[PDB]
RNA sequence: ACCACAAAAGGUGUUAGUUCAUCUAGACAGCCGGACGGUGGCCAUGGAAGUCGGAAUCCGCUAAGGAGUGUGUAACAACUCA
């Protein structure tokens, strides 16, 4: 908030700086993401995370998400 | 020889100060300040003279030296 | 924010009597009398008793509350000047040319005469205001003492005696010479 | 008889006494060799509280807890040649750093042996003081021998 | 020969000050504000350089 | 964590009131760390010295009117740079330790509190 | 209003507002006193004790005191700051 401020000068216009929500490279608000971490829908790929879907075929959804359905806390 | 700070004898706005209404439909009647709202509006009622209870700006009214 | 009233309380000791009409202030005490014109500031003085006076600003802004506070400070300086009095001890600074300071009478005006400041040939002169006396220090080298009632007269005379010895066209942090105010005390010895 | 008190310092065997002890009626060259009989174990840098009674050099040894932690370490060096730092890490002494540190005049305002044994046992920045760990993170786990010294 | 009992009060009145950048005036060390209306009361400052 | 430290202060002041019965309010003014260190070392047996913020003590006493209200008579005597000494020895030995020891050229005892009353000692 | 101009950046000039933290559980500011001990820690040893220079960045008493914020100094003393 004092580093984008320091770059704010080297642009034209009068643009502002707001603090992001939602783990702000992805979508999906910070408490909703902390609830989806506990379910297991959230699969780490490099630098961005693929999300689970309920409309795909079931076989590859199980073999790509082994931890969602189970008795893991 | 003492502290000869003299008077500056005012009449003040306060709860209980009796006023004379000079502008409006009340037109020259005694009322009493009931509860003071802010620096400019007060709440008055003068019920034995006939003016209804109302908020008023302190421009329309003029203070009397009497109190109760 | 338009405060509805602000007040300050001035404490009055025993041996002084104050007389405030409209905004003219007269303070009488064991060292004499002082007067001050405060008609330009819109404050109200109110006696609560012989020892305490409240000043007040009713429906005032921010500047006006600051002006109330400085009215308190000025009346306090008048009271402490008429009880104790003020006494500034100034101390000379010279490296090579000894500053020579005399008290002369010129047409009844009692000037202070400064000679040989950094070897200057200009004979510098400073007038002495009304109510300030000037003594020289016993058994302390290079010290003048200005003592009087008000802080304004004493301090402005000390500042006139200071600023008449500025250094032009040279380095001020190398040429350090001048007459500087050293100590700001009271005339009474205990305080 | 008079009182002269000085605080001499680090020296290898006989390693500027003259400027501090000229007014106390003592020697200059003989006083440098008089401190060799105390700091000669004790070859680590410490202090010496000397007390001259106006006619002789009578130097004593001040109880130093960091030098006592250095007295349970490696002494290997001779003089002027170790070429990097002349420092050496050494053995733990988990029980020898609790009896000697709690006997160096009981300073620093301690009300326990685990207090002094952590004050002069967790300040180790030249030694590790452990065989499988390090110092300065064992003060919250050293809870033995507290009732023995007190 | 100044005998620094006299020089310390001189540095108190002269040398222990702060310097603004755009207007180049003498300012007190704890002061963070210029009192002028032509420079716009700006806030950037520095300590004044002493001798060497 | 400031609320935690102040709740800790409330908890320990409630603890050290309800365990001791002999109180020595002391007028400790401008005392150095050299004097206080040999007070912390000397009083390891009977008396516990408690310094701290005497204006934090005000609301601490105000909130302790429910249990032991006889500490109500201490708020006029928390005035000044004062500290507390918590012990069970009633009058003599603690006053002889505080006042007489460690003087050089302020360690006095201004108030003595014993189970509800006040004593000049 | 067209329309005969004004900008980036600032201002403790003043007014209102958002958020965080201390928040009356005496806050900041000021004045008064502390600002410990291990510890000249390990060192490069003419001399280095926080302080020409290097790494570790601890513990107890605590109400609180840094293997120290500058100065002074062949080294300290000492003032001062959190």
């Amino acid at each position: 908030v004092e580093g984008l401020r320091r770059a704010r000068y080297k642009f034209p216009g009068q643009q502002k700086i707001i603090l992001s929500k939602k783990w702000g490279f992805t979508n999906l608000d910070r408490p909703e993401y902390l609830k989806k971490r506990e379910a297991g829908e959230v699969k780490d790929d490099g630098a961005f995370v693929k999300f689970l879907s309920k409309k795909g075929s079931l076989e590859n959804n199980i073999r790509e998400f082994p931890e969602y359905f189970a008795a893991q806390a | 020889t003492d502290s000869i700070v003299k008077a500056s004898n005012w009449r003040l706005v306060e709860v209980g100060r009796v006023v004379l209404i000079k502008k409006g439909q009340s037109a020259g009647k005694l009322a009493a300040i009931v509860e003071i709202i802010d620096q400019k509006k007060v709440l008055i009622d003068g019920p034995k003279a006939g003016v209804p209870r109302q908020a008023i700006n302190l421009g329309q009214v003029v203070l009397t030296p009497l109190t109760f | 924010m338009k405060y509805i009233q602000t007040e300050q309380q001035i404490e009055v000791p025993e041996g002084v009597t104050v007389s405030i009409k409209s905004r003219i202030v007269k303070v009488v005490g064991p060292r004499g009398t002082l007067t001050k014109n405060l008609k330009h500031i819109d404050v109200t003085f109110t006696k609560v008793n012989n020892q305490l006076i409240k000043v007040a600003v009713h429906n005032g802004g921010r500047k006006h509350v600051a002006a109330l506070r400085t009215v308190k400070s000025l009346v306090d300086n008048m009271i402490t000047g008429v009880t104790k009095g003020y006494k500034y001890k100034m101390r000379y600074v010279y490296a090579h040319f000894p500053i020579n300071v005399n008290i002369v009478e010129k047409d009844g005006a009692k000037f202070i005469e400064v000679r040989n400041f950094l070897g200057d040939k200009k004979i510098r002169n400073v007038p002495v205001r009304d109510g300030v006396t000037i003594e020289f220090s016993t058994n302390v080298k290079d010290e003048i003492v200005l003592s009087g009632n008000s802080v304004e007269d004493v301090s402005q005379n000390a500042a006139d005696l200071q600023q008449i010895c500025r250094v032009r066209n040279k380095d001020i942090r190398k040429f350090l010479d001048g007459i500087y105010v050293s100590h700001k005390g009271f005339i009474t010895e205990d305080l | 008889e008079v009182k002269y008190l000085y605080l001499r310092a680090v020296g290898g065997e006989v390693g500027l006494a003259p400027k501090i002890g000229p007014l106390g009626l003592s020697p200059k060259k003989v006083g440098e060799d008089i401190a060799k009989a105390t700091k000669e174990k004790g070859i680590k840098v410490t202090v010496q509280l000397k007390i001259q009674n106006r006619q002789a050099a009578a130097s004593v040894v001040p109880s130093a807890s960091s030098l006592v932690i250095t007295a349970l370490k490696e002494p290997p060096r001779d003089r002027k040649k170790d070429k990097n730092v002349k420092h050496s890490g050494n053995i733990q002494l988990d029980e020898i750093i609790e009896i000697a540190r709690q006997m160096r005049d009981k300073s620093f305002g301690r009300t326990l042996a685990s207090v002094t044994k952590e004050i002069l046992g967790t300040a180790q920045s030249v030694g590790c003081r452990v065989d499988f760990k390090n110092p300065h993170d064992i003060i919250e786990g050293i809870n033995a021998g507290e009732i023995e010294i007190p | 020969i100044i005998e620094p009992s006299l020089k310390a009060l001189a540095s108190k009145y002269n040398c222990d000050k702060s310097v603004c950048r755009k207007c180049y005036a003498r300012l007190p060390p704890r002061a963070t504000n210029c009192r002028k209306r032509k420079c716009g009361h700006t806030n950037q400052l520095r300590p004044k350089k002493k001798l060497k | 964590g400031i609320r935690e430290k102040k709740a800790e202060y409330f908890a320990k002041l409630r603890e050290y009131l309800e365990e001791y019965k002999s109180l020595f309010v002391v007028g400790v003014d401008n005392v150095s760390s050299q004097q206080m260190h040999e007070v912390r070392k000397e009083l390891r047996g009977r008396a516990v010295v408690l310094m701290g913020k005497n204006t934090m003590v005000r609301r601490a006493i105000r909130g302790f009117l429910s249990d032991l209200p006889d500490f109500e008579k201490l708020l006029p005597f928390v005035k000044g740079n004062v500290g507390f000494v918590f012990t069970n020895e009633p009058l003599t030995e603690i006053k002889n330790v505080i006042v007489s020891n460690r003087v050089a050229a302020g360690l006095t005892v201004v108030q003595v509190y014993d189970n509800g009353q006040v004593f000049p000692s």
